[PDB]
């Protein structure tokens, strides 16, 4: 579905 | 009795207009309609609410449900309602207070007549469809609307300024549409009751309008994924009930509002992937903070000690900035830290000893800093760890014994430090280990046999250490092993002969050791091997002809004691550098064998 309204999940 | 009859007939008529492959409406086929699945009645036995959420119903919007004279709430959330919305569909729905059409298959435009046909609505959702064309300007005529969610459609044009007239709105969700590049309309600042503004992925340009400072009841402001410019305005700091600010992936510049520290209610703040400069505000009293993400900016200065006042902090991602100084020594002692990623900064001093103090830490990612000293023995007991990346620092001493065998640890990356010691046999515990990355250290001793018991291993990368003794025969039945790199060590003995276990082995790199014996023939039967470097060893005997099966990006057998002829496939002079320094070897060209 649509991305939630929440923090970016990006990480190393 | 009369109302039960009316209700039952209208519900059945509506159901006849739908396909029900899941048999969700089997109860609508003895019992009063007030007890049918999804149906709620008032005290006079009139249907007031129909909620068919997640029922897998297929077909056009069931207009007939609006003929129920007391129907106030209708939800068709998460079905396969399809076709388009017509003006007519809603002609009779004027008693509705709540209408949820989210997560269906609707296409075409929103009818311009919708507000006129649905003038009593407080709640409208049509999120997650394929709606196209513009949001009608007539939407400014809604007199009672409290929440509007059109997120996740293909709506285009720009956000209509007339939505600023709907001053009863408390939630405005328009995220993830196909609007033309435009500014946030100034008129949205008239929506002084707003608690939620979600305009992520709306092709927004320019600054956050100053009028939005009138939205003093904001709880969640989410403007992610746009090209908004200028400062993050300091008025966000004075929002007395703000819980979430999401501004990541924009073009915000300047500094974080200096008084951010007093936002006691704030739970989540993400301004990652912008062009922010200056420092992280200090005197933080961020009592409710759970997540702080500021990665990929140009922030400088330290992580303030006052971050440790955030006793519910679980996520801290500050990577790719210009942050400096020692980390607060107490970081994590008093917080349920779960994900910590401070990579690509200029932090120095020791890793805070209680970063996993509360036993919740999953990601410890600190690549490319100047952390020094030893890893605390505490981390050796941090059993929640899955992903550890400590590479390219100034760390030293021995790794804690338990660190090698942590039960959920998937990635263990320590490369390019000055760690010493032998890998213990308790590595046998690392049941979930996928990638061991420990190159460029001072590890000594033999590679322990137990590494061969970890069936999930895909990578063993240990180049540039002081490993000695033999390659354990056990490595040869790691069925998933993709990359084996033990170059630049002091390894001795031979390569095992039976290698059909290595069905996924893509890289075999053992260059610069003291390895002896023959190159096994089965090296050439490895189905996905593309990199083979056995150079600078003492391999003897002939180069197996099976190597001609492989398509090798890298083939290097130089500086060995090999003899016989080069296999014919590599006879051309462009491959010569693959075989230099084998006095016993020659190439067959035109009859004679040439050095
Ligand atoms: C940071 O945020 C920006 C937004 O400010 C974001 O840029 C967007 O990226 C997406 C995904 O990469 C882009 O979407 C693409 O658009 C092009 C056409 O312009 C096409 O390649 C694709 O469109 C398809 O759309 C349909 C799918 O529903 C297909 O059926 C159709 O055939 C097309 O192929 C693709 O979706 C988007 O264009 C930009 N948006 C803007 C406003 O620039 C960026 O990715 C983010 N950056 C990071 C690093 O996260
Ligand atoms: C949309 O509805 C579908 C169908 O009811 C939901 O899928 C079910 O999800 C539950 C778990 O919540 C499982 O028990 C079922 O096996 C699923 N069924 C099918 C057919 O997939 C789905 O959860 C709903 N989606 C949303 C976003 O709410
Ligand atoms: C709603 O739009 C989406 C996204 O464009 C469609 O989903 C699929 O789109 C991809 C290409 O991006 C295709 O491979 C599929 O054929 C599409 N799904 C299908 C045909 O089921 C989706 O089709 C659209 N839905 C409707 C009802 O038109
Ligand atoms: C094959 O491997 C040898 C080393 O085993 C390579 O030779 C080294 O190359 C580097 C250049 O980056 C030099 O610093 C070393 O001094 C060289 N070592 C020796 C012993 O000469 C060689 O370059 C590799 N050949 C190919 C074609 O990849
Ligand atoms: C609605 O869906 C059904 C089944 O997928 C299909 O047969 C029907 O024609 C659809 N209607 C429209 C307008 O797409
Ligand atoms: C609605 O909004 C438009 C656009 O900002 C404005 O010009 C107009 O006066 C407003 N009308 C009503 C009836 O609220
Ligand atoms: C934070 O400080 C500024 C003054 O520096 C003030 O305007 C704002 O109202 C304060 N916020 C809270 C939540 O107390
Ligand atoms: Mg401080
Ligand atoms: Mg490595």
């Amino acid at each position: 579905p649509i991305p939630p309204s929440a923090p970016s999940k990006r990480h190393n | 009795m009369g109302s039960l009859n009316q209700d039952a007939t209208i519900l059945r008529q509506a159901k006849l207009g739908l396909s029900d492959p899941a048999q969700s409406l089997s109860s609508w086929s003895d019992v009063t309609p007030c007890k049918w699945l999804g149906v709620s009645c008032d005290a006079t036995s009139n249907v007031v609410s129909v909620d068919l959420s997640s029922f897998m119903l297929v077909g056009p919007f069931p207009s007939i449900l609006c003929h129920l004279p007391s129907l106030h709430s209708l939800s068709l959330y998460n079905n396969s309602i399809n076709g388009s919305l017509s003006a007519d569909d809603f002609d009779t729905c004027h008693n509705l207070i709540s209408l949820d059409l989210s997560e269906n298959l609707l296409v075409g435009s929103i009818p311009k007549s919708l507000p006129f046909n649905l003038p009593n609505l407080k709640f409208l959702e049509i999120s997650g469809n394929n709606l196209s064309d513009t949001i009608p300007s007539s939407f400014g005529e809604f007199r009672k609307l409290e929440s509007l969610n059109l997120a996740g459609n293909f709506l285009s044009g720009t956000i209509p300024a007339s939505l600023g007239n709907v001053t009863t709105l408390k939630e405005l969700k328009l995220a993830y549409n196909l609007f033309s590049p435009s500014q946030i309309p100034s008129q949205l600042g008239n929506l002084t009751e707003l608690q939620v503004l979600w305009l992520a992925g709306c092709n927004l340009v320019g600054p956050i309008p100053p009028s939005l400072s009138r939205l003093t009841s904001l709880v969640n402001l989410d403007l992610t994924f746009n090209q908004l410019t200028g400062s993050i305005p300091s008025w966000i700091t004075q929002l007395k009930t703000v819980e979430q600010i999401e501004l990541f992936n924009n073009s915000f510049s300047g500094e974080l509002p200096e008084s951010m520290g007093n936002m006691t209610t704030l739970k989540r703040f993400d301004a990652s992937m912008n062009k922010l400069t200056g420092k992280i505000p200090d005197n933080l009293n961020l009592l409710n903070l759970e997540s702080l993400n500021l990665f990929e900016n140009m922030l400088e200065g330290p992580l303030p000690e006052s971050i440790t006042r955030s006793k519910t902090l679980s996520e801290l991602k500050l990577f790719n900035n210009r942050l400096t100084g020692v980390l607060p020594s107490q970081l994590g002692a008093n917080s349920p830290l779960q994900y910590v990623d401070l990579s690509y900064n200029r932090f120095s001093g020791e890793i805070p000893a209680n970063v996993c103090g509360e036993g919740k830490l999953e990601y410890l990612i600190l690549i490319d800093n100047s952390f020094s000293g030893e890893i605390s023995n505490n981390l050796g007991k941090c059993k929640s760890l899955t992903r550890v990346r400590l590479s390219n620092n100034k760390l030293s001493g021995q790794i804690p014994h338990g660190f090698w065998g942590l039960p959920r640890l998937s990635l263990l990356e320590l490369s390019d430090n000055s760690f010493t010691g032998s890998i213990p046999k308790t590595i046998i515990g690392a049941k979930n280990l996928s990638n061991l990355r420990i190159s460029k250290n001072r590890f000594s001793g033999s590679i322990p046999n137990e590494i061969g018991s970890l069936n999930g291993i895909i990578e063993i990368s240990g180049a540039e250490n002081d490993f000695s003794g033999e390659i354990p025969e056990s490595l040869v039945k790691l069925k998933q092993l993709s990359r084996l790199d033990l170059s630049k060590n002091q390894l001795s003995g031979e390569i095992p002969r039976e290698l059909r276990g290595w069905k996924n082995l893509n890289e075999l790199n053992l260059a610069n050791n003291h390895l002896s014996g023959e190159i096994p023939k089965e090296v050439g039967i490895l189905p996905v091997l593309n990199y083979l470097d056995l150079s600078s060893n003492q391999f003897s005997g002939e180069i197996p002809l099976e190597l001609q099966n492989l398509k090798l990006n890298v083939l290097n057998l130089s500086y060995n004691h090999l003899s016989g002829k080069i296999p014919p496939l590599y006879a051309n002079k462009i491959y010569a550098h693959d075989f230099i320094g084998n006095p016993g070897l020659c190439v067959d060209l035109d009859g004679l064998c040439r050095k």
